[PDB]
């Protein structure tokens, strides 16, 4: 962004500022803010089981502990953040998710075709939906 | 424990300042007390508003904070011809590392440094004893005379009360809707037994 | 149908407990602290606040009604065509040939 | 608190064998790690104890240099390794918890693991 | 005989109207004589009460 | 007076787990069958919890473990403790210590529970010495140096005189007593509930609720705080009084508090049956902000 | 070993049957505590006595046992079917054998 | 229906810069501005509008 | 060019009137004021207000 002379700072639509100058260097920076509060949690019924797979919507894999800041969290948050079972879609980053390759009806939708369900050993998987039966 | 008639000393004129946060000065006598709290103090007169809660200044930040939900009132009369003489013994502190907590008091008298001296019972370069005195003379002015000023801080239904206000208990009534006191609770309904 | 107005119901009762900035949620506590040339200062902070709730739960039942209204229309269509005689319509009285 | 030990190992004379010890339900570091043997209608005899802290084996009497003693705490889980098999030392090994209480150890064994059987015949 | 009505029953639901009316549970305290209650009752803690 | 402790094996602490212990009553009203939220300090779930002894073994050697150290002090702590003959006799809350700041002192001298907030000048290793005389089967106590001087003081309670056993017993830990200490706006929270309980040597699995004890206006600045312990004295311990002691077997868990959410769940006795961490792990984070224990 | 046991030993269901153990001076004598095992056929040894007197949690009031100087011993009351296994004591030594096992004796209900 | 679902997400985001009578439209002003008596009160109006 | 701290005016007892609406006085060094006017003239004690 050319900033013209003693233009310093920047703002959005909403005011929120984007861009700053800083005082000493008069080099210019882009702001991105950092807070995510969007979880997402997949998990059968209590009276069934107690499995619990969570889904980070919208967020890569590579950078989940550092946009939630797990390391600062409870070890248990952290094991949701960094584990195995690991996989990155369309709708976002799934830990503890069993990713497999087959097909069924869908379950537990999620978006972008994933859907996930409980399967025998007992655990949460996540694979992409049939349309149904081929035929000709 | 006790019943703390409170109609004797804001109707009386022995005090020039009488102003209440959480509940009415008017509406003292008709509720049951938890735990209530009295300070004392001496003041200058002039500061008497870093008494209010969320307020700033000198007392405020390092001599007596209140918290921003203080529930009470704050009794402040002029004591010009009790306190004064040249009297010295009324102490404050100036200086502190940091600001008080709420209802906190520090009676430490470390001698307080400004920079980088590492002063150590020694009254250097910016090295300072962190108390002063007022020197509250008779010949004073307005904000200067020794103001006697007492704090009042309690609690409002959180506990089986212990102080309460001077008004006698009525016979019980049941199965008609009547205006009900329980122990500064007030409302209005029929009070029905229940086991 | 059941679990919707439970839910709005019971969110209707929980939304007393909140005080929307005044000193307290009960009435009586204001009324009995509190004199009337004061008072009435933290009195409509609970008056905006319910009022709001109220206002939020009625346009929430209105636009539910007219989900309602939409699917009782429906159901007197096929009342009216599947019950009271044979339909030619495809997949209107389930699937398949109807009779 | 659970000691789940390997399976059952069938070897040969002169070959060797490791023998794993999963701990779960407590603080792994916080409790010493102990080996006991039986030999199958023998009494139990102790072979020594390991560290969880410093990793430091301590053997005893005749399992110099056969026996090693490792361990890791990504998993927590001890490691039991045997080299130079020979016929006598046919016999279920046990693993038993104890107090990291310093340089002087206590005699409680709180709890066993299932054991691990291990046959060298031909 | 599963969908007609039958005399057996004081109410006129069929078999089916009644395994209906046996499958829909409340989340809320139902609508059975609640006035009759929470007047001159010990237990006058639930939810339609309130 | 005050006089240092010999002949004591220096160790670092441990660490355990605490099962969802530290749970306390946010408020005196009374609720039931209904699940309410709070935001208050809290022991968070599965958190570590520093391990102490005061154990000391038979043998030629053994292990000599007294451990009373100075342990900071953050927003809020958690004291569990299994006792069996009573050693644990209180704590002391202050900033320096050494009579340059003033300080409050909880101690439980067998008769009476005295609460003074003075200016103490601190001994460096506390400790309360109970003698055990074979003439006769007396358990009296002795020896009472907590502190040199009481300069200046403030405030001040002492409790109804009464008495307790002080007895050696041998067997496993009978008595756990949990508690919670918080500082806010100069009062001085003390959460307590006393359980009967049997294990051997480790934190006890299970769930309880802290009922408020005292509330206690003090007013004082407090960082670290360290505990009090007892001491035996007998035949069987000989020299001076820096090495003629022994310990007697205690135990007890000290861990610190966080500014967390919680989700209570009221039963319809009125008690505190459960509690969920809403910053745990993400499915009782759910359970948290759907305001429901189970969940489809 | 150095801890010594006898062999076997035998009662009648319900009557009262002490097992006996002797040591030395250097693992008894010196005052280390003499611990106890009991282990069912197939099974892992389980402790009933720890610290010379003292049952852990779920273990029956019939197991007692005490020490007196170099001896130890551990008594039965009101034998049952249950309780054909073979027990097994143990204690510390000195450095030079450290932890010391029992030499094993079967108990024989009739 | 695409432009009408644009228009009230821009309408939402643009509804942002009105300070609804308050000192500033950005919270992070006010906090850095004043003291939490009056910040609050900031607050009041701030979140009522929003 | 002000590196002045602003807390060392009103620490001071050498002032009487000390009110401030658009700032809050505990945070007046925490911002960057830009430029600062500084007028000053004498007025009768009852003019004050
Ligand atoms: C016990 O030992 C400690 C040292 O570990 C003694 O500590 C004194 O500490 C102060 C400041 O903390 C020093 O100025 C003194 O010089 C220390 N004393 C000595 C002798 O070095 C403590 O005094 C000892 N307790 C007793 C009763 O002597
Ligand atoms: C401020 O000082 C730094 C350090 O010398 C220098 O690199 C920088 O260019 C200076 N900025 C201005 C605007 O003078
Ligand atoms: C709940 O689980 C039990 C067994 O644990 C089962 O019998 C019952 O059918 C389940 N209920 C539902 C609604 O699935
Ligand atoms: C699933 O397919 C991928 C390629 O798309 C392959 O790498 C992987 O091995 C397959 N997994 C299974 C279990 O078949
Ligand atoms: C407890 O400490 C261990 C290492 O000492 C660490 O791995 C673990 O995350 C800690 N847990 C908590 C809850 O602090
Ligand atoms: C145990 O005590 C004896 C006698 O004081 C001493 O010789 C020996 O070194 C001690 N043991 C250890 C490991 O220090
Ligand atoms: C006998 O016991 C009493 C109290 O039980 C105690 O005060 C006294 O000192 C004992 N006798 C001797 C000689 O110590
Ligand atoms: C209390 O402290 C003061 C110093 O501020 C000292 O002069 C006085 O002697 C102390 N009181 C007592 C009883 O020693
Ligand atoms: C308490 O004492 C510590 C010791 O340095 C100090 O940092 C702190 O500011 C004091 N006040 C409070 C409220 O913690
Ligand atoms: C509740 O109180 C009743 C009456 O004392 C008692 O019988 C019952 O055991 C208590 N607990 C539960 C879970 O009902």
């Amino acid at each position: 962004k050319k900033f013209l002379p003693f233009q310093q700072f920047g703002r959005d639509i909403a005011d929120t500022t984007d861009a700053v100058r800083d005082p000493q260097t008069l080099e210019i920076l882009d702001i991105t803010p950092c807070s995510f509060g969007g979880v997402s949690v997949i998990t059968p019924g209590t009276n069934t089981s107690n499995q619990v797979a969570v889904l980070y919507q919208d967020v890569n894999c590579t950078e989940v502990p550092v946009a939630i800041h797990a390391d600062q969290l409870t070890p248990t948050w952290r094991v949701y953040s960094t584990g195995s079972n690991v996989f990155q879609t369309r709708a976002g980053c799934l830990i503890g998710a069993e990713h497999v390759n087959n097909s069924y009806e869908c379950d537990i939708p999620i978006g972008a075709g994933i859907c996930a369900s409980y399967q025998t050993s007992q655990s949460i998987i996540a694979y992409t939906m049939s349309l149904g039966a081929e035929n000709s | 424990n006790c019943v703390a008639d409170y109609s004797v000393l804001y109707n009386s004129a022995s005090f020039s300042t009488f102003k209440c946060y959480g509940v009415s000065p008017t509406k003292l006598n008709d509720l049951c007390f938890t735990n209530v709290y009295a300070d004392s103090f001496v003041i200058r007169g002039d500061e008497v508003r870093q008494i209010a809660p969320g307020q700033t200044g000198k007392i405020a930040d390092y001599n007596y904070k209140l918290p921003d939900d203080f529930t009470g009132c704050v009794i402040a009369w002029n004591s010009n011809n009790l306190d004064s003489k040249g009297n010295y013994n009324y102490l404050y502190r100036l200086f502190r590392k940091s600001n008080l907590k709420p209802f906190e008091r520090d009676i430490s008298t470390e001698i307080y440094q400004a920079g980088s001296t590492p002063c150590n019972g020694v009254e250097g370069f910016n090295c300072y004893f962190p108390l002063q005195s007022y020197g509250f003379q008779p010949t004073n002015g307005v904000g200067y005379q020794p103001y006697r000023v007492v704090v009042l801080s309690f609690e409002l239904l959180h506990a089986p009360a212990t102080v309460c206000g001077p008004k006698k208990s009525t016979n019980l009534v049941k199965n008609k809707c009547v205006n009900f006191n329980f122990n500064g609770l007030t409302g209005t309904g029929v009070l029905t037994e229940s086991n | 149908v059941v679990n919707q107005n439970a839910q709005a119901l019971n969110t209707l009762v929980k939304q007393l407990s909140s005080n929307f900035g005044a000193i307290s949620s009960v009435l009586n506590d204001i009324l009995s602290r509190l004199d009337p040339p004061e008072a009435e200062v933290q009195i409509d902070r609970l008056i905006t606040g319910r009022l709001q709730s109220l206002q939020t739960y009625v346009t929430q039942q209105l636009i539910r009604a007219a989900e309602i209204r939409a699917s009782a229309n429906l159901a007197a269509t096929k009342m009216s065509e599947c019950v009271l005689g044979q339909s030619k319509r495809v997949d209107f009285c389930g699937k398949g040939y109807h009779l | 608190v659970q000691l789940v030990q390997s399976g059952s190992e069938l070897k040969k004379p002169g070959a060797s064998v490791k023998v794993s010890c999963k701990a779960s339900g407590y603080t792994f570091t916080s409790y010493a790690m102990n080996w006991v043997r039986q030999a199958p209608g023998q009494g139990l005899e102790w072979m020594g104890w390991i560290n969880t802290n410093t990793g430091n084996p301590t053997y005893a009497q005749g399992f110099t240099g056969r026996f090693v003693f490792s361990l890791d705490t990504s998993v927590s889980t001890a490691y039991l390794q045997i080299s130079s098999l020979k016929t006598e030392d046919t016999a279920v090994y046990y693993c038993a918890r104890e107090l990291w209480f310093g340089e002087l150890l206590s005699g409680d064994f709180d709890y066993w693991g299932q054991g691990t059987l291990v046959t060298v015949s031909s | 005989s599963q969908i007609l009505p039958d005399p057996s029953k004081p109410s006129k639901r069929s078999f089916i109207e009644d395994l209906l009316f046996n499958k829909v549970t409340l989340a809320d305290a139902g609508f059975i004589k609640q006035y009759g209650d929470c007047l001159g009752d010990i237990a006058a803690r639930d939810l339609i009460c309130a | 007076q005050c006089v240092n402790l010999t002949t004591r094996t220096q160790l670092p602490p441990a660490y355990t787990n605490s099962f969802t212990r530290g749970v306390y009553y946010p408020d005196k009203v009374f609720r039931s069958s209904v699940l309410h939220s709070t935001q208050d300090l809290f022991l968070p779930f599965f958190s570590n919890v520093t391990w102490f002894h005061a154990i000391h073994v038979s043998g030629t050697n053994g292990t000599k473990r007294f451990d009373n150290p100075v342990l900071p002090f953050n927003d809020g702590v958690y004291f569990a403790s299994t006792e069996k003959s009573n050693i644990i006799r209180g704590w002391i809350f202050g900033t320096t210590l050494d009579s340059k700041t003033q300080s409050l002192l909880i101690v439980n001298n067998a008769t009476n529970v005295v609460i003074k907030v003075c200016e103490f000048q601190f001994c460096n290793d506390p400790f309360l010495g109970v003698y055990y005389h074979k003439n006769n089967k007396s358990w009296m106590e002795s020896e009472f140096r907590v502190y040199s001087s009481a300069n200046n003081c403030t405030f001040e309670y002492v409790s109804q005189p009464f008495l307790m056993d002080l007895e050696g017993k041998q067997g496993n830990f009978k008595n756990l007593r949990e508690f919670v200490f918080k500082n806010i706006d100069g009062y001085f929270k003390i959460y307590s509930k006393h359980t009967p309980i049997n294990l051997v040597r480790d934190l006890p699995q299970g769930f309880s609720a802290l009922e408020p004890l005292v509330d206690l206006p003090i007013g004082i600045n407090i960082t670290r705080f360290q505990t009090l312990l007892a001491l035996h004295r007998s035949y069987l311990t000989p020299g001076d009084s820096s090495s003629g002691w022994t310990a007697g077997a205690a135990a007890y868990y000290v861990g610190y508090l966080q500014p967390r959410t919680f989700l209570l769940k009221y039963n319809e006795n009125g008690t505190i049956t459960d509690a969920v961490d809403c910053a745990l792990d993400p499915l009782s984070e759910t359970k948290c902000t759907l305001k429901s224990f189970t969940v489809e | 070993s150095v801890l010594t046991q006898p062999p076997s030993v035998s009662g009648a269901p319900g009557q009262r049957v002490t097992i006996s153990c002797t040591g030395s001076s250097s693992n008894i004598g010196a005052g280390y505590d003499v611990h106890w095992y009991q282990q069912l056929p197939g099974t892992a040894p389980k402790i009933i006595i720890y610290d010379n007197s003292n049952r852990p949690s779920g273990v029956p009031d019939r197991f007692s046992g005490s020490k007196s100087g170099t001896s130890a011993s551990l008594a039965i009351t009101g034998l049952q079917a249950e309780d054909e296994a073979d027990y097994y004591c143990q204690s510390y030594d000195s450095s030079l054998s450290g932890r010391v096992f029992g030499g094993g004796t079967k108990l024989t209900v009739l």
